[PDB]
């Protein structure tokens, strides 16, 4: 749960704020929109047994 | 009731042209307006 | 087998008709759902081996025909069965043995069977011989132009006319 | 006891508000502008509790359900009649009330007050400050329709033309198409990409979060669920009449189809306009009118895409260095670039699967899980397990 | 189609005019306007304005028309040309155009006789100066018999009326004079007797005029309101009026002078019972009285806010406002909590009771504000539109439902006549060339055949084996026993509310503000619908062997799939999408 | 010391904010509500049955 | 040329002026009539 | 030239079938009068008919309320448009019961309530039935021939009729209901409820409602009486029936007419004592019609006769108490109710459809009201444009599945009684899918011996499931049917829209026939189809 919005910090200077994510989108197994935690920018759990 | 269209259950009775043309089983009426609509259309056709 | 089913439902007692009614309409349930199964299950084995239909990915494909959507329909039964043997004829594409029989109309003039079973044998299976109107029930209007006259297969003179 | 007064006003044929502005009743276009109740709620606070119609086809769809009663309200209203006869025969007060008591119970107007069941506390709270049992029965103004909405078959049929249907499915097949444009757009200019990358940037300054030394309970305190832990919703400052009431009927109001619009326009400019007109003059006025709308509208939103994607060209069509030369600018939409990008996608592409003789691009399930269902088996098998909450295999 | 502030046509203007009857003067129009029968519809200068105007374009219009039919011997929308006459399609067309604009006129001119007889402010006066008995008594059983739900209620309006009336003379117009006639003609029964049974007494005709006199009555409105609150246990609350009321030591005085003045020409309690309604309207020696009655509604009635003299009574006559109140919240809601939940832990009752306060005070303080700036908002379709929204109260208002029925015929009509634009004129020929150029084919330019539709929604959610079942068999008979009709009506009832939600989804499917707030309808018609179904399932298996009976067919069907886990996108199957995206795509709204 | 012989708060699966609801039309409202009540009547009822 | 001609139409809805209305007399007893004369 | 032959084709195949369906109502009606003839003799006759002139309600102001004395003697003539009462005496025992309640009756709701239950029990229905001349049953008896003849040239002209009407035969024989001078004119009333009085107030319309104008001569009226109890389910031939004597029916405007003008336009002072002159002749004009009769007005202020006429000649502001008695929705769905049943009852008068109207029309309204009603997607607005205007072929598909999908769900009831004897009888609710929602049997009917063995109330249950699932059909084949036909016109006459339609025609029966030899391929290859890439092939040709 962060923002990814422009923040004014010196080094947070790069920061571009972003679009709001894809709607109907079917993403690749390793990411995700970025919404939530239950859907990170990067997924981390592996979806074997 | 009385109006001028054919009485008829099918559909099929009505059926025409797009342009509103009958030069098949047309009343005599239907087949006069028909064949002068066609007749302008070529004309101008034709013309040009 | 009454020897064994009578004493179930009484009779000397007096009828059920609770119990008959429940088991008559169970009865009919299990047959329809048999029907609805075979539909299915024809359906089934046709995308499982169909190729061109697999090309595109489609989940869909399984779905958009159903118990619902395919034929025979329950509520067209009347129409079909209720037929003269002519009639049904017609109606299923056999131009041939329908211009027969009235031919030999005109010149000499609880039951177990389905009704269609006496029109459609076990040689109109065979998708080989399907004609060309009938095989796309939705559109056989517009393809039995394509039909010839008093055959059942294409006739290439009316659509070579057509495209000439 | 309030029942056989609903009951009592169902009866007459006058409007039980006598057509008067309440400010706590809102006449809605859905119900069919009857004067339904909509008191302001300041638990919640500034809000109007009433339904607010979010689509189109709820408006069509309340209409026709209305058009589907209409024969139930009929017999209803030959009822009516027979019934308020029944009451002028009657002398006295006690019988009169007798009447309405027994009939009110058949009609099952007391069942016409949906109350708020919540045994929570704070659900309690926001409806029972402003919308209470006492406060609901006291308010409650009874419609023929809400009446035999009781008593009647479920319509199967919404009433969705075939035609307007035909205008959903384009709408919907156009908003999707010009979302997946957008976002393979963003993908393109890489924003996806540097956003992702942002994120990385921002975790640089935050902290694990303390997540206490019994983490059941500080789990469960935060969710406010254990004994005395329960908080109050954060006090809401009540916005402006003008300002609720604008959001209700706004709502209602952007809904609207457009028939109804352009007829409800046209008659009421038509009684204060320049040079009014009666009979067919009107008809044929409205039609024009409803006639060029779609065409205005239309016409616009092409517009609106071209600036949206760049649509269109740069300069002139016959300029000195060919008509081709554009000119591209670092993220901005323009239509080389979304033809470019769906080139890429689908070139020489025959069918989707057509490098699926490649067994590592075959099974990548990214597109979706579709094409590595081929029998029925494995699709029950797949439903059976989604709906048992596991993962599907 | 009508709205608040509205006119609409009461004559027909059309059949003459097609005869070739027209007007030019003002004078012949006003020759035009006028009903020969009886009955006399008076009017405002402003209504009479539109009418007019409305007339001459009318005018122009059958004039235009009947010229341009003349000289090719409507006009086509810009990019359209007019099909051949004696051409099926022109015929239907016009035969559609036709019908419909019949209806479409029916329709305003039947919402104009319900303004009408509404009472609405642009027809001010209803005269009946030509009736007889007969119309007298048709008119009243249509208009005020057939509403009134209390009888004596009638005989009370009349004697109020008549005092009302006898009281106001002065101010009244000179169009009014003639039910005077009336007034003095009014039969009376002897002071306690053959007219004992046919007419009502004079005693209660004078504590009517004692209401009139003390209340200062000016209207039927306040009639209205007067006659509804007078009889109740609250009476000088109710009716206690912002200029404050006579005191009845010079009202009965007045009353004495009246009274006694009126003999010579030949605390009051509420009157004694009234002879039986009927009596009113079929006796010739009440037919003056009841002619009163009548002048008494269809005029008399002004707009005027009568809760502005009578501020006590706008709860009673008209809902209460809801910020008005007339134990403790953390009462209140243990008890609805029941003694089976612990007792309200007391740190949040003390908060429950501050909240209770704090809102307490928002609505004392808003309470006035609210109700001018609503109305502020009423006078500013758009928005705020109604039937009847105004600001003034008519006891004559018509219901809302009449009102609606000729709206819905109104709109009907009107999408049956802008279908017959595509009958009478067509594209021109070469676009259509051009048309047939790109063929219909059947995979991909064809729309699907599975749109969203309610029954397609109703067949899939029924197509399930434990659905199926338990609608067929599982339930007990829905024509045996009680049980069966009840089970039966509830089950259909969920599986159509489902069937609802799933439809509003597919709809708005593809902006996600929306599908959000419709998927949870979803989530929640789901979740009552697999309640029920697994409820009714233990009920069969548990009820109280041999080959194929219920219970043996039921577990064969094994496991029931819950609606709630079933991922089902926009077409109503199964999705393609991996569960992750779904799930994301479905997620509650924030 | 207040807690002990009472039962727990019931727990309604799909329960939704005033934020939601505010679109739920009259019908559905009604339906939400037969719901709700449903639930909990059931589960306080199963805590009399069990205790 | 079509597109055109139905937005000079949509200009043509804008374009409306108001008939000057006209107010009667307000009375407490009833409602004043007046007629073309 | 193969559109009109189509055309022509079912004009053809219309006339046959009604042809062999007349038969079927003749049976019927014999059967009808046969089984009315056994009831009647045994149960309680209406004894009295008498049509009266109507008595005012108003009084003289000497006079006093209570007698109402006076019923009137009887009447030689009835008006076109004027109210007459018809009195009727049934000694029926809940006639005599509400007698005595009532003139036991100060009020109570209970007493309100009973009297309103014991009304509803018993009613009465009120016809008109005219006389016929030899001249007009001979010049039927003409044209029924020339019909006959027409029919028999076209079935000997093209043999499939003659064998399409065996088909028509042995369908009707099927479907049909089983059962085991004067003609119809008008309905007056369906439905009277029980009065103590014995009295009706029946206003005769101007027109008979197929639409036409009604004729003069001979009329009685005929009184048909059901009592619910030894009758539930409205059997036709089970009622008690009573006959007026002869009176004459005729219009009587242009009459009066001449009488008062000595007919373009009226003055306008004369109009109200012109109304007044014919309520005095008997005539019923209300007050909604002289009002708005008044408001179409000439140059001069003149009411145009032919406009009040119209009016007063016109269902808007008067209607006959049968029609007074049908919601706007039954009256809009009715057309399409008749044929149905016209089907279920093949060759009916329209005597038979005035008596069941009432009945089919509201258990249509109350159980069948998804199929009836007007449906956006199914319905057809117009005939002659409906295959263009409202159907696209892009909806098509769509609308066809919609249809399918529609009836799949739907329901369908039918009944089946014993002909055997005992008095076994079964109810069905089937599904689209022939499945059974319920099966019923009902013992109220038989005697109380119940003599039946399994086999018996298992062929009953069979006749009622078939009449059921049939019932389903027809009504499948009402509600899917407009828009099929239009689909029809559409696909055959607009080939030159779709794929398969002109030159790309040729492209698709290539296509067929790879098919049908593909198929082949994949049965003989184990149905795992060859490969796409065609690499499984022998040759490069």
């Amino acid at each position: 749960q962060t923002a990814v919005n422009s923040s004014d910090n010196p080094m947070l200077s790069s920061v571009t704020t972003a679009a709001p994510a894809a709607d109907l989108s079917r993403t690749k197994p390793h990411e995700g929109t970025g919404t939530s935690e239950r859907d990170p920018y990067i997924r981390t759990l592996h979806n074997q047994r | 009731k009385e109006s001028l269209l054919p009485n008829s259950s099918s559909p099929f009775a009505y059926v025409e042209d797009y342009m509103g043309t009958n030069l098949v089983f047309g009343s005599p009426v239907h087949a006069k307006e028909s064949a002068a609509v066609w007749a302008t259309y070529f004309e101008r056709r034709y013309a040009s | 087998d009454k020897a064994v089913w009578e004493s179930f439902y009484r009779k000397t007692g007096s009828l059920d008709l609770d119990k008959l009614a429940e088991s008559i309409k169970t009865a009919l349930w299990d047959a329809t759902r048999k029907i609805r199964s075979a539909k299915e299950a024809a359906l089934h084995r046709s995308l499982s081996h169909n190729t061109r239909m697999r090309a595109s990915a489609d989940l869909k494909h399984w779905y958009e025909e159903d118990a619902n959507t395919l034929r025979p329909l329950a509520f067209e039964a009347l129409k079909h069965e209720a037929a003269t043997p002519w009639m049904q004829l017609v109606q299923h594409g056999k131009k041939e043995e329908a211009a027969a029989l009235l031919k030999e109309f005109e010149q000499k003039g609880n039951r177990e069977q389905p009704p269609l079973a006496s029109t459609l044998k076990a040689e109109d299976s065979n998708p080989a011989t399907i004609p060309i109107g009938s095989v796309h029930p939705l559109f056989t209007p517009a393809l039995v132009q394509i039909e010839e006259a008093g055959g059942g297969s294409v006739s290439n003179e009316a659509v070579c006319r057509a495209q000439l | 006891d309030w029942a056989s007064h609903m009951q009592r006003e169902l009866f007459g044929e006058v409007d039980p508000l006598g057509g008067q502005a309440h400010k706590d009743y809102y006449r809605d276009v859905t119900r069919g502008y009857s004067p339904q109740y909509a008191p302001r709620n300041f638990a919640n606070g500034g809000a109007v509790a009433y339904p607010h119609i979010q689509s189109p086809y709820e408006y069509e769809e309340a209409a026709h359900r209305r058009v589907w009663l209409d024969h139930d309200v009929d017999r209803m209203r030959e009822e009516f009649t027979q019934h308020r006869a029944s009451l002028r025969s009657l002398a006295s007060a006690q019988e009169r009330e007798e009447l309405l008591r027994s009939r009110a119970a058949e009609y099952q107007v007391a069942n016409t007050v949906h109350e708020s069941e919540s045994v929570h506390p704070i659900q309690q709270l926001y409806n029972s400050g402003g919308t209470s049992r006492s406060a609901l029965k006291q308010q409650a103004v009874a419609d023929r329709y809400s009446i035999a909405e009781q008593h009647s078959p479920l319509p199967l049929t919404t009433g969705v033309d075939r035609d307007a249907l035909d205008e959903a499915q384009r709408t919907k097949d156009r908003i999707l198409n010009d979302s997946f444009t957008a976002e393979n757009l963003l993908i393109t200019h890489g924003l996806r990409e540097k956003e992702k990358h942002d994120f990385t940037i921002l975790q640089r300054t935050v902290r694990i979060p303390f997540q206490g030394y019994d983490m059941d309970r500080f789990l469960a305190q935060q969710k406010g669920t254990p004994y005395g832990a329960q908080q109050l919703p954060p006090n809401v400052v009540p916005s402006s009449m003008e300002e609720a009431q604008r959001t209700l009927r706004g709502s209602s109001a952007t809904a609207t189809p457009l028939v109804d619009a352009v007829a409800q326009k046209v008659y009421a400019r038509n009684t204060v306009v320049d040079r009014p007109a009666i009979g067919e003059q009107l008809t044929e006025q409205i039609i024009n009118i409803m006639r060029a709308s779609r065409t205005t509208a239309e016409q616009q939103r092409e517009e609106e895409r071209a600036q949206r994607f760049g649509l269109g060209r740069q300069g002139a069509l016959v300029q000195d260095g060919g008509p081709d030369q554009r000119t591209l600018k670092k993220h901005t939409n323009d239509e080389r670039i979304v033809d470019a990008m769906l080139f890429q996608q689908n070139a020489y592409r025959k069918t989707p699967t057509d490098e699926h003789w490649n067994p590592y691009i075959r099974r990548s399930t990214e597109n979706g899980v579709g094409h590595l269902l081929q029998n029925k088996f494995d699709i029950m098998r797949r439903e059976d397990r989604l709906s048992k909450g596991e993962q599907d295999l | 189609i009508t709205s608040r502030g509205q006119f609409n046509p009461i004559h027909n203007f059309s059949y003459a005019m097609e005869r070739g009857v027209r007007a030019r003067d003002v004078k012949a129009f006003e020759k035009l306007i006028t009903n020969p029968g009886p009955l006399r519809v008076a009017y405002t200068p402003d209504y009479l304005d539109w009418l007019h105007r409305c007339y001459k374009a009318k005018g122009t219009y059958m004039d235009a028309r009947a010229v341009a039919e003349k000289k090719f011997n409507g006009a086509p929308p810009p990019g359209m040309f007019l099909r051949p006459a004696h051409s099926f399609r022109r015929l239907a067309g016009e035969l559609k155009r036709r019908r419909a604009q019949s209806i479409l006129d029916e329709v305003a001119r039947a919402q104009g006789m319900l303004d009408l007889f509404e009472r609405q402010p642009h027809f001010p006066a209803i005269h009946i100066d030509r009736c007889s008995r007969f119309h007298l008594v048709e008119l009243f059983k249509e208009m005020v018999l057939e509403r009134s739900l209390d009888s004596n209620m009638i005989w009370e309006k009349a004697l109020l009326y008549r005092a009302i009336l006898s009281e106001r003379k002065p101010s009244y117009p000179t169009s009014f004079h003639y039910i005077f006639t009336a007034v003095e003609d009014t039969v009376f029964a002897p002071t306690i007797h053959p007219l004992a049974a046919k007419c009502p007494t004079l005693e209660a005709y004078y504590y009517y005029v004692y209401l009139v006199k003390k209340y200062y009555i000016d209207n039927a409105v306040e009639a209205h309101v007067v006659l509804r609150c007078h009889r109740e246990p609250n009476a000088a609350d109710l009716l206690f009026s912002n200029p404050p009321p006579k005191d009845d030591t010079e009202i009965m005085k007045a009353v004495e002078l009246l009274r006694n003045a009126d003999i010579q020409r030949g605390p009051p309690v509420l009157p004694g019972a009234y002879p039986p309604i009927d009596m009113l309207w079929r006796c010739e020696e009440n037919l003056p009285l009841l002619k009163v009655l009548l002048f008494g509604e269809f005029n008399l009635i002004v707009s005027e806010n009568p809760f502005v003299k009578f501020p006590s009574a706008h709860g009673f006559l008209t809902r209460p406002y809801s910020t008005d109140s007339s134990m403790s919240l953390a009462n209140v809601m243990a008890e609805k909590r029941g003694h089976l939940l612990p007792s309200l832990p007391r740190n949040t009752a003390t908060s429950i009771d501050a909240r209770a306060q704090d809102i307490r005070r928002l609505q004392q303080k808003h309470h006035r504000d609210d109700i001018v700036s609503f109305q502020k908002l009423l006078r500013t379709p758009s928005a705020f539109s109604s039937y009847s929204d105004w600001s003034y109260f008519n006891p004559r208002a018509v219901r809302a439902e009449e009102r609606d029925r000729l709206t819905r015929k109104a709109v009907e009509a009107l999408k049956l006549y802008d279908s017959a634009t595509n009958d009478i004129y067509r594209h021109s020929f070469e676009d259509v060339q051009a048309c047939h150029t790109q063929r219909v084919t059947e995979r991909d330019r064809t729309m699907p055949p599975y749109l969203p539709t309610l029954p397609h929604f109703v067949a899939i959610i029924k197509k399930d084996p434990h659905i199926s079942f338990l609608l067929h068999i599982g339930l007990p008979d829905r024509n045996s026993s009680e049980e069966g009709s009840a089970k039966h009506k509830e089950l259909e009832k969920r599986i159509y509310y489902l069937a609802r939600a799933l439809y509003h989804t597919a709809l708005e499917y593809h902006n996600e503000t929306v599908r959000r707030v419709n998927r949870q309808k979803v989530n929640v018609a789901a979740s009552l619908l697999d309640n029920f179904v697994e409820q009714e399932w233990t009920t069969i298996l548990r009820d109280k062997d041999t080959q194929n009976d219920k219970k043996q067919l039921a577990r064969r069907l094994g496991r029931y799939m819950l609606f709630a886990n079933r991922s089902l996108d926009d077409t109503g199957f199964p999705t393609d999408a991996r569960a992750d995206d779904y799930t994301r795509w479905m997620a509650p709204p924030s | 010391n207040h807690v002990v012989g009472r039962a727990p708060e019931p727990v309604v699966p799909h329960e939704q904010p005033q934020e939601v609801l505010r679109h739920f039309s009259a019908e559905e409202r009604a339906m939400y509500e037969q719901h709700v009540k449903e639930q909990t009547s059931r589960q306080l009822g199963e805590w009399e049955r069990a205790m | 040329e079509v597109v055109e001609r139905d937005a000079a139409l949509m200009k043509k809805t804008l374009s409306s002026g108001r008939r000057l209305r006209h107010r009667v007399e307000s009375s407490r007893t009833h409602r004043n009539a007046g007629s073309l004369s | 030239r193969s559109a009109a032959n189509l055309a022509r084709a079912e004009d053809l195949i219309h006339a046959v079938v009604t042809a062999a369906a007349q038969p079927f109502g003749e049976r019927r009606r014999a059967a009808t009068r046969d089984l009315h003839m056994e009831f009647q003799r045994l149960a309680v006759p209406v004894e009295r008919v008498i049509v009266a002139n109507p008595v005012s309600a108003l009084l003289e102001s000497g006079a006093d309320p209570d007698e109402k004395p006076v019923e009137g003697e009887k009447v030689n003539m009835w008006p076109l448009g004027a109210k007459r009462v018809v009195l009727y005496k049934w000694s029926a025992p809940n006639v005599e019961k509400l007698k005595a309640m009532e003139s036991d009756a100060s009020l109570t709701a209970k007493r309100l309530r009973e009297i309103q239950e014991l009304k509803r029990r018993g009613f009465l229905e009120v016809s008109l039935w005219r006389r016929v001349t030899a001249q007009e049953r001979k010049q039927r008896n003409e044209i029924v021939e020339a019909k006959k003849k027409q029919v028999e040239e076209v079935v000997r002209t093209v043999p499939s009729l003659a064998h399409l009407h065996q088909y028509a035969t042995s369908l009707y024989s099927r479907i049909e209901e089983r059962v085991a001078e004067w003609e119809f004119a008008v309905l007056l009333d369906d439905r009277v409820l029980l009065n103590k009085e014995e009295s009706v107030e029946l206003y005769l319309p101007y027109r008979d409602a197929n639409g036409e104008l009604l004729a003069q001569g001979e009329y009685r009226a005929l009184v048909r009486a059901f009592d619910l109890e030894a009758n539930p389910n409205l059997h036709p031939a089970y009622c008690s029936v009573g006959y007026s004597e002869s009176f004459q029916v005729f219009d009587a405007l242009p009459q009066l007419i001449a009488q008062f003008f000595r007919v373009t336009h009226i003055p306008a002072a004369d109009f109200t004592p012109f109304c007044a002159f014919l309520r005095d002749a008997g005539l019923d004009v209300p007050l909604r019609c002289e009002f708005e009769a008044g408001q179409a007005v000439t140059t001069d202020g003149d009411v145009y006769m032919d406009y009040f006429l119209q009016l007063l000649r016109g269902e808007a502001f008067h209607q006959s108490h049968a029609q007074a008695g049908l919601t706007e929705a039954q009256r809009a769905i009715e057309p399409l109710c008749r044929a149905h049943w016209v089907v279920h009852h093949p060759g009916a008068d329209e005597s038979e459809w005035a008596t069941a109207r009432r009945s089919v029309l509201d258990h249509a309204m109350q159980h069948e009201r998804e199929w009836w009603f007007p449906n956006e997607m199914l319905d057809v607005k117009d005939v002659v444009t409906g295959s263009t205007n409202g159907l696209t072929p892009q909806m098509y598909p769509a609308a066809v599945r919609y249809g399918v999908e529609l009836c799949t769900v739907l329901t369908a009831e039918g009944k089946f009684v014993d002909e055997r004897g005992s008095g076994l009888s079964a109810r069905c609710v089937v599904n689209g899918t022939g499945a059974a929602e319920s099966v019923v049997f009902d013992t109220a009917n038989c005697n109380g011996t119940n003599t039946t063995s399994v086999e018996d109330a298992l062929r009953v249950a069979h006749g009622a499931l078939r009449s059921a699932q049939d019932r389903h059909n027809t009504l499948a084949a009402f509600r899917l049917g407009p828009l099929s036909k239009q689909s029809q016109v559409l696909l055959f006459c607009g080939v030159n829209a779709y794929e398969f339609g002109g030159k790309y025609a040729r492209t698709y029966a290539y296509a067929f026939e790879k098919a049908k030899k593909e198929l082949e391929a994949t049965a003989a290859s184990g149905f795992m189809a060859p490969s796409l890439s065609h690499e499984d092939t022998e040759r490069l040709s």
